[PDB]
């Protein structure tokens, strides 16, 4: 997911402008749902995932908010002590507990129903247990016991009309997400969002913890520790789910870093390039960062160093001299199946090589999978989600960058070899890869582009509609699943508001019993694939006035 | 104007404003429209935040139901609820009462208005509870954008690690691999406004 935020300093002709691209993988019918809402305290226009009852993209004409997901290490693994002389039971501080459980029946179609129980802890659900060591393996989140109030944080602060207003609600979600905000005076804002566990001195978060008591979390870190700015000197606010903060880690997750190497820079560079950026430029920004390729800028340098003292003829530097050229930047040829340039299969080629020779011969079996990825792994339907530089690719970066890197190399991943060997291999290796492919005039070739597919199985790979749903579009985009922008204070409008969004396939998903679509089962998909938005109403007469149909019900409780 | 009223208006996107006097009313006009516009979808993410899909779908989905069941405690979830303020529980109350208002009509007049994808699948949509509105978000945002851990699998790493290059440069390497943190990270807020004041341990000393 992605987000920028340009406040008063950086805006031209408004003064704050909000453009989020969460990135949820694509679905039919839509991921979000567009809603407003006008009572009880509420008067609010957006789209927010599932119909949730709080809207995560949206505002409310004084101010707008959004997200992006935070990755904070918010969950830890508990190693109970077991006993075989006492089966259901751990060591806590002294003492050997019962554990809680209950058992769940699964009832299956067409088939035996399937009983099991589910085991939980001081510490939280059990994952896996180890009879052999006597060790059963405890999940514990911080935000145990705060998914509710999460939800109703994410409801009321629709109601805030300013930054203290917003952040009283934004110290209670207790998942771990970036939140933001802007306003009609131009005032920006961000908090990394969540519980975070107060950990005992010596407390590796990246590793499972006894769970004898020792080592339980101390508490919660109160909000005053969550990152958090407002009206940053930059004038500026932009994520691409990188860290939020110098010196904060990450998830513990082995396949997700945050280092020198990270997309968000290539936001970076489009918001620095000119001082100010008009809606317009900002809405732009999606459609560059969705085709820009994020290893180019990278792995660029040293493949030029590696190759500047080769003849013309050479292929290893025909290869760097075709990337040199680019911007990066993909494009459809005409046929809507390949990409104007190359380089994205080059670097693919090139990165998968590298990381075989590097990381991966540095990893044991059968962890080196783990560091393989060179980042365009797909489907035929397309990525599922966002593409983002490979964990393997962020490694060797810090390597290539030799004492540029604050990371110690405990183990040299070119193993003794001079770095431009091994570059210059992985070259040989891309030329070898790809001339077979496509012959030798690399002028001609024409490489494969990443399509975008509106899946109808949702994110856990459940069914959401039937497969004839599916919804396809030919250019892949490294975009929000939705895009919504918001303008603060335009000096072309006389309102303190404008919004727009894309909600595609579009609003509806029915489909009546004689397979008639609704009428607006498909009418934002155009829109979505041509970086089109909609306008988002807020104010009563704006609704009035682009009124379709209305219900009036009378109801009471 | 009435605490019983509710207008619904839906624009030329077909995109529903709802206005309502009261909580309850406003969150039942937004369960409505949601029940008119997207039932299969939010009855199938229902099933797939409880754990139900093989209910329907088959022997495919058993695996996933119990994983499902596995990472949540329903009655805690449901503690919470209870827990609720009136003006809290309206906002989940009403949402699940404008579905089944909905619902109720679908199962009432099922040849025109039941979504085709029910008679495909073959089954009918029931009612719902604050409960099943407070799972689809919990197992939609909390468990797919908040739930992340690889703890077993990095200590297995370490392992390997230590196996293959001796206790300290293995724990060496893991921290070359999986850097606790790396100050050129390109951080949301700049340096200059603030930096996060805690240092954590990175050599796993909790087992030292
Ligand atoms: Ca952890």
């Amino acid at each position: 997911s992605n987000m920028w935020v340009i406040g008063k300093s950086k805006a031209q002709d408004a003064k704050a402008i909000m453009v989020n691209g969460p990135q949820f993988g694509w679905y039919a019918p839509a991921y979000t749902y567009g809603i407003g809402l006008h009572g009880a305290g509420y008067d609010v226009t957006g789209n927010t995932p599932f119909a949730y009852p709080g809207l995560v993209f949206g505002h409310n004409g004084v101010i707008s908010w959004g997200s992006t997901a935070g990755f904070g290490d918010d969950v830890d693994i508990f190693a109970e002590r077991l006993s075989a002389e006492k089966p259901g039971y751990y060591l806590h501080n002294g003492k050997w507990v019962k554990m809680l459980s209950r058992e769940e029946t699964i009832t299956v179609k067409n088939g035996q129903a399937e009983t099991f129980t589910v085991w939980r802890t001081v510490h939280g659900n059990i994952l896996q247990t180890d009879q052999t060591t006597q060790t059963a393996y405890a999940k514990s989140r911080a935000w145990d016991g705060k998914e509710v109030a999460s939800l109703l944080a994410w409801t009321h602060q629709m109601k805030a009309k300013n930054w203290q207003e917003w952040t009283q609600q934004a110290a209670k979600q207790a998942l771990t997400i970036n939140w933001y905000y802007a306003d009609v005076n131009g005032n920006i804002g961000y908090v990394h969002t969540g519980a975070y566990p107060d950990r005992q001195s010596g407390h590796d978060p990246r590793l499972p913890v006894p769970g004898t008591g020792k080592w339980d979390w101390k508490g919660l870190l109160p909000f005053e520790m969550n990152p958090k700015v407002y009206n940053p000197q930059s004038g500026y606010i932009a994520n691409w789910n990188n860290s939020p903060q110098k010196d904060y880690p990450a998830s513990d997750l082995f396949a997700f870093l945050w280092g020198g190497a990270d997309r968000v820079t290539e936001i970076d560079r489009l918001l620095e390039q000119k001082p100010r950026l008009t809606a317009d430029q900002a809405w732009d920004v999606i459609r560059q960062t969705s085709r820009q390729d994020l290893n180019l800028r990278l792995f660029l340098p040293t493949l030029q160093a590696a190759t500047s003292g080769l003849t013309q003829s050479d292929p290893r530097r025909q290869l760097v001299e075709t990337l040199t050229r680019w911007d990066g930047i993909n494009l459809l040829n005409d046929d809507g199946k390949t990409w104007q340039q190359p380089g994205s299969a080059i670097l693919n080629v090139w990165l998968t090589s590298m990381l075989k020779r590097t990381v991966v011969a540095a990893v044991p079996m059968p962890f080196d999978k783990w560091y393989s990825a060179s980042g365009y792994e797909t489907t035929q339907d397309g990525p599922t989600g966002s593409l983002n530089i490979s964990v393997g690719a962020k490694i060797l970066y810090e390597a290539v960058q030799g004492d540029k890197s604050p990371i110690p190399q405990a183990v040299d991943l070119f193993a003794g070899k001079p770095q431009q060997e091994v570059v210059l291999a992985a070259l040989e290796d891309t030329w070898e890869t790809l001339s077979k492919r496509y012959g030798n005039n690399v002028s001609n070739w024409k490489t494969p582009a990443m399509a975008l597919t509106f899946r109808a199985n949702n994110f856990f790979g459940v069914p959401q509609a039937a497969a004839e749903e599916t919804r396809h579009q030919a250019e892949y985009q490294n975009r929000g699943t939705e895009n919504d922008m918001i303008v603060f204070s335009p000096t072309t409008s006389d309102r303190p508001v404008l919004a727009w969004d894309v909600v595609a396939p579009g609003q509806s998903g029915f489909i009546a019993p004689d397979g008639t679509v609704d009428k607006h089962y498909e009418d934002q998909l155009k829109m979505y694939e041509n970086f089109g938005r909609k306008s988002l109403w807020l104010t009563k007469q704006d609704v009035e006035a682009h009124k379709e149909s209305q219900e009036v019900l009378h109801v009471q409780r | 104007q009435s605490s019983s009223e509710i207008k619904i208006v839906r624009d030329e996107y077909g995109m529903p404003h709802i206005y309502a006097n009261d909580t309850w009313h406003l969150f039942y006009g937004y369960g409505y429209v949601v029940a008119q516009d997207r039932l299969f979808q939010m009855e199938m993410a229902r099933r797939s935040t409880q754990g139900t899909v093989a209910e329907v779908l088959g022997k495919d989905f058993v695996k996933f139901d119990k994983d499902i069941r596995r990472n949540y405690w329903p009655d805690a979830i449901r503690a919470q609820i209870a827990a609720l303020s009136p003006e809290d529980m309206s906002i989940l109350q009403g949402y699940a009462d404008g579905m089944n208002a909905w619902i109720d009509k679908v199962n009432t007049n099922p040849e025109t208005l039941l979504p085709k994808q029910f008679n495909t699948f073959g089954f009918t949509p029931k009612r719902w509870e604050p409960f099943d509105v407070a799972m689809i978000f919990v197992g939609t945002m909390a468990n797919r954008f908040s739930d992340s851990t690889s703890e077993i699998d990095n200590l297995a790493l370490l392992t390997a690690l230590k196996d293959k290059y001796g206790v300290s440069q293995g724990m060496a390497v893991f921290n070359q691999l999986k850097w606790l943190v790396n100050p050129s990270a390109p951080t949301t807020i700049a340096v200059q406004e603030s930096n996060y004041p805690l240092k954590f341990n990175q050599q796993n000393s909790q087992t030292a």
